[PDB]
C-alpha cells in the first residue's frame, strides 16, 4: 500500500555529519509535499524541515539553520536529508511526513497525512 | 495681466483673475499598491485561478483587495466553459478570497486523480489543482453518493463540473455508463445536469470540453453529490466573505507610490471631484463627467490697500466654499461591468442605459453647479466691494 | 512562532462516559488546526484537518469544533482502544508548531 | 430694523455654511410610528405564511383562499408545512402574483382519463388526515397503467388566465416507476404564442419532513382566443383551475410590524410614516404616496430670518406670503409609486442582483444630491430676499 | 416699458409672476408623419425583422436591405410554418443594431440528406416552400446520416449564423421526417457551445400544423471556426449575415411616412429639435429633446436707450443660444413599452425608465425656475 | 340577499332551433353564477359552473356567456330530452339565492 | 356516489324534527355541504350549510335560530335538527354537496352533487 | 443529371429577327434566376438579359436594350430570347445561365452557378 | 458601368508552382467577387462565390483573398489541369462586368 520507510541513522559523535534517506513507495511523489520532524525521547514533536514538490520553496527551523540540507529526487522517489554539525540536543526519532494537497506551490495550508515510523539519530561519546 | 475665462448663469464668459480646475484629465500610469491590497494576474484569469491551472499555481491561498487581470491572460490546459461566466467572476471577486479547505469524499470503487496532456506541471501531465476528475476502474463506474454537513460559521463554495466527450466512444471508455447525469443538491437548492455527447473544435488536441458549477452551502445545510458519470469532483471548499473587493482589467505597471483612486489606466488623485479619465473607478474617486475642463472661479472680476477685514471676508468665504466642494468623496467598491468583448443582447443593453444615464446625469449636475457657484461667487465679491 | 496551548495535561475516564481536550493559539490561525493521535510506540495518525474535516477511517464519535476562539476535540463514548497522547497543530505559518500532550488513561 | 430671537437655528447655504437663523424647519424624517396601520389602504397580514403558499394552498394558509389585497406583509417567521418544492423563477411569480392583487380561483373540469386523482402526502397535514395542496392534483397511476394524457382548455372570457402546474421529480427510478408506471415522463404545456416542455430529474436530496423527493412548480398566462393545451406522458402536477390576472396598484412588503388602526397613507416596512415632509431617511422600500430617500438624518429649511443679537405690517406680510409660498411648493405634494423592483436580498445571485443594487444607488446618491443643492439654494434665495426687504 | 397681453411664470421666490414674452421650453406636437431625409427608413408592413430575416414570402423583397431605423407596424403578421425564438428580444437587438440584411451563400458538405424541404403553411406564388434563408433537411430513403461539417472564418468580420430545431408533434412524424427516435443537435466554436434536443409533443395548430421549430443564433469571430454536429431535427443554415456596429435601432409606430426633412423620430411621428424638452413620447431616435411629465415650462417727449436695451438683450439671447438647439443623439436604446408579463428584467426596465424620467422632470422644474428668477434679478438690476 | 332576475318565465322552441335564456343580478358578482337543469320529478343537476365552465358529461349544445352585466345560457339544437326548468344561482355572497325558473317545451 | 336522507314525516306546529343525510362515494371530510329546501311547485330556497372543519356556519335569515346543521366525518353523515317548525317550511329536502376541493368558505362554489330529497309537512 | 439545352441558333441576315429557347432540366425551375451570356469568337464575356422567378425585375444591357426580349415560362421550365433588330455586332456564342441563390426576389447579389454550352448567332450576308 | 481590371494578362508557371491572379474595381462592391475559369471549348465553371466560399468539387489549392483592396485567386501546387482562362465579376450591382482574362500556360 503506501510507506515511507527511513533508512539510516545511528550513533555519531558530536561535530559529525550523516545523511538519512526516506522512500516512498504506493503515491504518486511529485505532487505531495514531505517534511521531516523529530521527536525526543518522551519529550514531544518538533518540526525540523520541509519541502515541496519542484523544490521552489524550502523551510528550515530555526534551531537547524546552516546546519541542515534536504532535497528532493522525484524520478527515484526519494526524499533526503544531511546533517553538518551535530550537538546532544539531537538525539531523537526521526519521522518522514507526507502532506496532504495535492498539488501545493506553497508549504503552508497544508497537514501531515502520513507518518514513517521513524529512525533513531544519536549523539553522544 | 494673465486672466481666465469662466461661465456663469447670465453670462458665457467673463474674464477673472483666478480659476482652478474640478476636472482631472490626466493620470500617472501606474496602479500604484500602497493602501490597497492588489493582485497582479499575470497570464492568469480569476476562474483560472479558482481552479488550478498549471500556472497560476502561484495565486492559491492568496488573499487580495483588487485583481488585475491583463489582455494577454490565456488558459493552458483543458478547454472548459462556464454557463454563466459573468456571475461567477462576480461572485468571487467579491468575496476577496481564496482558502482552500480540504475535505474526505467518500467517493466509492472509481479512478481519481485523473490527468490530462492539455495540463503539464514542469514535466508530466496534470489537471486542475482543486478538482478532481473521476473516471471508471475495471470498466466500471458505480453510482456515487456523497454527502457533506456545513457545521461551521459560515457559507461553504463548491466548483464541480461536468464533462461533455466528443463520441459515444470515449464516454464508454471514460465513464462505462452510455449517459450519465449529475445532482447537486441542498435543502434549498438543486442542479441536476446532463452531459451533451459531439464534437467540438480542439484547443491543445482535445475535442471535449467541461463545463463548470458552483454551489453555495449555508450553516445548518448539507451538500448531497448524487452522480452516475461525467462528474468533475471537488477536492474541497473556498470561503465565502462579504467585504470590499473587485477586479479591473488593466495593463498598466504596479509600483510603490500610495493613492486611495484607482483606474484602469493609473491611480488619479481624488482632490478634485471630477474626472474624465475612464468610467471603471476603485475606492474614494472622482465622479465622472463628459466635460474636459470645468473652472471654479476662485476670484473676483477682472477689468484692465489697508482693507484687510473685506480682503479676509472674502478669502473666508470662497475657501470655505472650496472646502465643501474638494476633498469631500464617496467610496465604491465593487460595481456592474462598463466594458464588453462580446454582443450578448438584453441584459447588456440595459447595462449600457444605465451607465448612460449616469453620465449624463452627472454631467448635467457638473454644469450646472459650476454655473451657479461661480455666479454667486462673482456676485458676491461685487457686493463686498 | 505560534505557543499552542492544550488542557488538560493529563485526563482519566470510564468507558463510555465523554471526553473533551481543548487548544489555544497565540495568534489568529485561520481555522487551520490538525489533531493528531499517537499510540505509545507508533507514528502519530492525524484524526480532524481544518477543525471540522474528519480523515477518511476515523471513527464518528471523534469530532472537532471550534467554540469561540478555543478549539475542541470531543470523543462522544469512549474505548479502551483510544488510550494515546493528543496534539494540536497549526499550519498557517510554516513553522509547526505542535502542542504539548493530554494524556488520557481508562479507569 | 428686524427682530431676533433668544433661541436660535443653523442653516445651510451655498455662500456660507453657518448661519443663524431664526426658525427652521425639518424636510427629513427620522421617527415611524412602528405600526402598519390600513385605514386607507387594504393590508392582508401573512403570518406562518408565503405568498406562493397561500397561492398553491398550503395547509396553514388556507385562509388566504380567494382574496384581495392591495400590499401583502410577509413576515420572517413564514415557513412551509407540505410537499418541498421549488419555483425555477421564483422571484418572478412572486412579482406577478403580488402586482396581480387577487387570489380569486375558478374551478374548471379537466378530462383526465384512467388516472388516480387527489394524492395526498403525509408531510401536508391538513386537519387530522394526510392531504396536499388545494390548488393542485397529484396524479397518480391507477392499476399500474398511467395512459397518456392531451387535455385542451380555450379562453372564451375576455381576461388572461393564470395556470399553476408542476413536475414531481422522484429519488429513485424505483419511486418513479411505483407512481407513473414510466421509466421517463415529459410533460408539454403550450399555447398558440408559447411552448413549455419539462423533463423530470431522478436524484436524491436531503430530507425535508422526510420526504426525498421535490416538486418544480411552472406557471401558464393564456390570453382570450387562444386554448392551453396539456400533453403530459408522466409526472404531472395537474391544475385543479385558473388564478385571474389583474392590473392595478398592488405589491407585496416583507416586515414585522404590528398592523393597528390609523389613516396612514405611507408604508414602510419599520411602519407607516407621514408624508408632509418631501423627504425620509428611514427605509428605501415604500409603497404609496412615500417622500423620497436620502441618506441624511438632517436637512432644515430656514424658513426665517437671519438673526444678530411698533410694528409694519405690509413687508412682514409680503415676506410671510413669500415663504409660505415657497413651502406650499414644497411639503406635501408627493408622487405614488406602486410595485417598485426588490432592494433586499437574503442570497448571492449574480449580474442581476448586482444590477439592481447599482441602479438602487445611483438613485438614492443622486436624489441625495438633489435634496442638498435644493435646501442650500433655498436658503440662499430666503437670506437674500428677506434681507431685500430693508 | 409694458405690455397689454402679458404672460405669467414661475420663479424660485414666486409662483406666478407676470411678464411679457415667456417662450415655450417643451414641445406638445407632432407632424404625424415619419420624415426620412436624413436617415434611412424601412417600412415594414406585414413584417418582422424576424420574418425579414428568415425570409417568409410576404417578406422578400426586404432581403439584402440596409437601413437606420426599421419601423414595425401593429398589422404585422406571420404567414409560414410556426417558430418560437428562445430569447426574441437578444435576437431583436442584435439584428436591429447591426442595421444591415446582407446574405452571402456557403456550400455546406450536407452529406446523404434530402434538401430543400417545403411545407403547405408556406405558400410562394403558387407553390409550396419554406423560408428562403434556412435548409430543412430530412431523411433520403429512410436514412439520415450523421452530419460533420465545417466552415473557417478567413475574413475581416464578425459572421452570424441562423440555425434551428425542429419539435414535431408526435413520434411518427418524427420517424417519418428523420430516422432517429430522439434527434440532438450540437453547434460549436472555439468559444461557445450550444446543444439542443428537440421536444416531441402536441400543440395548437397554426395554419393547420402542430408542430414548432426553434431559432437558435451563433457568431463567429475573424479566426474562429464553426462546427455542426447534428443527427437530426436540423434546419440548416444556407449562409451567414454580416454584424456591424453603428447607428441602427428599431421602433413600433403606426405612421405614415412622407418627404419631408427632420432629424427627431418618435412613435407619433417626426418632431421638431430645437426645444430642449419633449412631452410626446419615450421612445425616441436620433437628436431628440429630453423627455419631461409636465404640459409645459415657459422661460422669460419719450425716448430710449440703445445701450442698456442692447445689453439685456444680449444677456437673454446668450441664455437662449445655450438652451435652445443643442440637443444629443441617442440611437439604440432599450425597450420602453411590453405587450406581455414576464417578471424580474421587465420591472427594472420599468424601474430605470421611471427613475430618469423623474429625475429629468426635477431638472427642468429647477432649471426654468433658476433662469426665470436670474433673469427678472437681472433685468431689475438694468433698471 | 342578491336578487336573481330571469328573463322568459316560459319559452317554447322547435327541435334543432337555438334557444338562449338571460339572467342579471342586483349586484356585482365576480362571474360567479351556475345553471341548473331539473326535469319534472328529479332532482337539480348543474350544467355550467363560473358561467363559462360546461361540467363533464354535459352535452355540448349547452354554452354559457357573459355580455353587457347579463349572462346567459345557450342550447343550440334543442332535442326533446331537454325541456325541464332551468335556475341561476350565485356564489359571491352566501345568502343563498336561487333564481325563479324558466321552462321550456317543445312543439 | 350517492347521498341519501332519512327523516322525513309529517309533524304538527311547533314540535322537532330530525334529518339525516349520508354520503358515499366520495371523500367526505373534503368538501362542504348544505341543504336546499323546495316547496311544491314554487322554488328552490337556501336553509344552511356547513365546511369541511365545521369552523364556518351560516343559516338563512328565515331560519335562523331555530334550526342546528352539524356534521360527523368518520361516520360520514351530515344532520339538520329542526325544533320550532311552522307551516311555511312544508317542503322537500335535498342534501347538496360542493364543488371545491377543500374550502375554508362557503362562498365561492357550486353545488356538484344533490340527493334525491326527503318530504316534510307541518300540519294538524 | 442537372442540365441546360439551347436551341434556336443560325445565320440571318442583319434588320432580321431571331428567337432562342433554353430548356432546363433536373432542379427546381421557379427557384432561380436566369441570365443570358454571350460571348465573341475571341474575346471576352458579355452580360445581355436577366429575369427572375416571378418575372417581376427584368434587367437589361445598354446595347440590347430596345430590341430584346426576355420571358419565362415556369410551368414548361423554359427561358426564351427574342432578339427583333440584329447588326453585326451581335455574331456569338450565347450561354443560358442559371443563379445560384434560391428565391431571390432581385438579380443582384448572386453569382452563375451552372451553364449551358451555349449557340452560336451569325449576323452577316 | 463598373470596370473589373485583372492585373496578369498572360502567366506561365511550373508544375507546381504557387500562382496569384489580381482582380480590381472602379467602385466598392461588398465582397461580391466571382471567379470563372474557362477552358478552351467549353463553359465557364465558376469557382469561387463571395471572394472566399469555394464551390463543391472545386479542389483545395484554389483560395480567394480581400487584399485590403484587391481581390486574389491563388493556386498553391499549379497542375497541368490548371490551364484556363479565369475571370471576376462582380454581383452588387448590375449590369454584370466580366474582366479581361489572365490566360496561363506550363513551362
Ligand atoms: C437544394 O438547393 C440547393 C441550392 O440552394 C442546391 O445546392 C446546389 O446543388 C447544385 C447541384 O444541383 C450544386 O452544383 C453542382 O455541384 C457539383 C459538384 O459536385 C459536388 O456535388 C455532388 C452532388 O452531391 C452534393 O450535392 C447534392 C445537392 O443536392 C447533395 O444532395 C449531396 O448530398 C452532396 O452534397 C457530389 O456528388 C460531388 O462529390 C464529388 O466530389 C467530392 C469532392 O468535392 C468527392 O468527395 C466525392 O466523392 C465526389 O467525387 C461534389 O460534392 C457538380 O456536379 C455540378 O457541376 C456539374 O453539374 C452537372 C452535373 O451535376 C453538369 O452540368 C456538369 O457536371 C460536369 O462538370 C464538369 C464538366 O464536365 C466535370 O466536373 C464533370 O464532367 C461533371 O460531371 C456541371 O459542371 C454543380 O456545380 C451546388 O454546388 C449546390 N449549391 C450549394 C450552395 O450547396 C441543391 O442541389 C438542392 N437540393 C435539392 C435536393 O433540391
Ligand atoms: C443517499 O445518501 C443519502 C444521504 O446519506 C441518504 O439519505 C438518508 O437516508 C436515510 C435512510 O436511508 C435517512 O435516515 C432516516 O431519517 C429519518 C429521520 O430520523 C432520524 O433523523 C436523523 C438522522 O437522519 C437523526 O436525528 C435521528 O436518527 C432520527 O431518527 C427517519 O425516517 C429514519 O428512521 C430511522 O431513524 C433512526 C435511525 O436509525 C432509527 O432509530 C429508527 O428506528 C429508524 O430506522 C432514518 O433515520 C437519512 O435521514 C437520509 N439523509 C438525508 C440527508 O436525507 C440516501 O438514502 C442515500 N441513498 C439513496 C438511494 O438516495
Ligand atoms: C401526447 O398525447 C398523446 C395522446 O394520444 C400521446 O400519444 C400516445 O402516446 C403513447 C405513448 O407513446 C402511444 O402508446 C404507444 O404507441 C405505440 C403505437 O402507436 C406503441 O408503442 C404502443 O402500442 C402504444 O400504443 C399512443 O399510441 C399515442 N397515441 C396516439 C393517438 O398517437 C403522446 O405520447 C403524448 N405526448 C407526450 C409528450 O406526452
Amino acid at each position: 500500500e503506501v510507506q515511507l520507510v527511513e533508512s539510516g541513522g545511528g550513533l555519531v559523535q558530536p561535530g559529525r555529519s550523516l545523511r538519512l534517506s526516506c522512500a516512498a513507495s504506493g503515491f504518486t511523489f511529485h505532487n505531495y509535499a514531505m517534511h521531516w520532524v523529530r521527536q525526543a525521547p518522551g519529550k514531544g514533536l518538533d518540526w525540523v524541515t520541509g519541502i515541496t514538490w519542484n523544490s521552489v520553496n524550502v523551510d528550515y527551523a530555526d534551531s537547524v539553520k546552516g546546519r541542515f540540507t534536504i532535497s528532493r529526487d522525484n524520478a527515484k522517489n526519494s526524499l533526503y536529508l544531511q546533517m553538518n554539525s551535530l550537538r546532544a540536543e539531537d538525539t531523537a526519532l526521526y519521522y518522514c511526513v507526507k502532506g496532504q494537497v495535492w498539488s501545493g506551490y506553497y508549504l503552508t495550508h497544508d497537514a501531515f497525512d502520513l507518518w514513517g515510523q521513524g529512525t533513531t539519530v544519536t549523539v553522544s561519546g | 495681466p494673465n486672466g481666465t475665462i469662466v461661465k456663469t448663469i447670465t453670462n458665457d464668459r467673463i474674464e477673472v483673475t483666478n480659476a482652478t480646475e474640478l476636472v482631472q484629465n490626466s493620470s500617472i500610469g501606474e496602479i500604484c499598491g500602497s493602501p490597497h491590497q492588489i493582485l497582479d494576474g499575470g497570464n492568469c484569469t480569476l476562474i483560472d485561478a479558482l481552479l488550478g491551472d498549471p500556472q497560476c499555481d502561484g495565486f492559491q491561498n492568496k488573499e487580495w483587495d483588487l485583481f488585475v487581470e491583463r489582455s494577454r491572460a490565456n488558459s493552458n490546459c483543458y478547454p472548459y466553459d462556464v454557463p454563466d461566466y459573468a456571475s461567477l467572476r462576480s461572485l468571487v471577486a467579491s468575496s476577496g478570497t481564496l482558502e482552500f479547505k480540504n475535505e474526505s469524499f467518500n467517493w466509492t470503487g472509481v479512478k481519481q486523480n485523473g490527468t490530462s496532456s492539455a495540463c503539464i506541471r514542469g514535466s508530466s501531465s496534470s489537471f486542475f489543482s482543486r478538482l478532481n476528475w473521476l473516471t471508471s476502474l475495471n470498466n466500471i463506474y458505480p453510482a456515487q453518493n456523497v454527502t457533506m454537513p456545513n457545521k461551521e460559521q459560515f457559507d461553504k463554495l463548491y466548483i464541480w463540473g461536468v464533462h461533455h466527450p466528443d463520441t459515444d466512444k470515449n464516454q464508454i471508455s471514460l465513464f462505462a455508463q452510455s449517459s450519465g447525469r449529475i445532482t447537486v443538491s441542498t435543502k434549498r437548492s438543486q442542479q441536476a445536469v446532463i452531459p451533451n455527447i459531439g464534437s467540438r473544435p480542439r484547443i491543445r488536441d482535445i475535442p471535449s470540453r467541461i463545463s463548470i458549477y458552483w454551489t453555495i452551502v449555508k450553516p445548518g445545510d448539507i451538500l448531497l453529490i448524487n452522480s452516475t458519470g461525467n462528474l468533475i469532483a471537488p477536492r474541497g471548499y473556498f470561503k465565502i466573505r462579504s467585504g470590499k473587493s473587485s477586479i479591473m482589467r488593466s495593463d498598466a505597471p504596479i509600483g510603490k507610490c500610495k493613492s486611495e483612486c484607482i483606474t484602469p489606466n493609473g491611480s488619479i488623485p481624488n482632490d478634485k471631484p471630477f474626472q474624465n479619465v475612464n468610467r471603471i473607478t476603485y475606492g474614494a474617486c472622482p465622479r465622472y463627467v463628459k466635460q474636459s475642463t470645468l473652472k471654479l472661479a476662485t476670484g473676483m472680476r477682472n477689468v484692465p490697500a489697508a482693507d484687510l477685514k473685506s480682503t479676509q471676508a472674502a478669502i473666508d468665504q470662497i475657501n470655505g466654499i472650496l472646502n465643501r466642494l474638494i476633498g469631500k468623496t464617496n467610496e465604491k467598491f465593487h460595481q456592474i461591468e462598463k466594458e464588453f468583448s462580446e454582443v450578448e443582447g438584453r441584459v447588456q443593453d440595459l447595462e449600457k442605459y444605465v451607465e448612460d444615464t449616469k453620465i449624463d446625469l452627472w454631467s448635467y449636475n457638473a454644469e450646472l453647479l459650476v454655473a451657479l457657484i461661480n455666479q454667486h461667487t462673482i456676485d458676491l465679491t461685487d457686493s463686498e466691494m | 512562532d505560534i505557543v499552542m496551548t492544550q488542557s488538560p495535561p493529563s485526563l482519566s475516564a470510564t468507558v463510555g462516559d465523554r471526553v473533551t481536550i481543548t487548544c489555544r493559539a497565540s495568534q489568529s490561525i485561520s481555522n487551520y488546526l490538525n489533531w493528531y493521535q499517537q499510540k505509545p510506540g507508533k507514528a502519530p495518525k492525524l484524526l480532524i484537518s481544518g477543525a471540522s474535516s474528519l480523515q477518511l477511517g476515523v471513527p464518528s464519535r471523534f469530532s472537532g469544533s471550534e467554540s469561540g476562539t478555543d478549539f475542541t476535540l470531543t470523543i462522544s463514548s469512549l474505548q479502551p482502544e483510544d488510550c494515546a497522547t493528543y496534539y494540536c497543530q497549526q499550519g498557517y505559518i510554516m513553522p509547526g508548531t505542535f502542542g504539548q500532550g493530554t494524556k488520557v488513561d481508562i479507569k
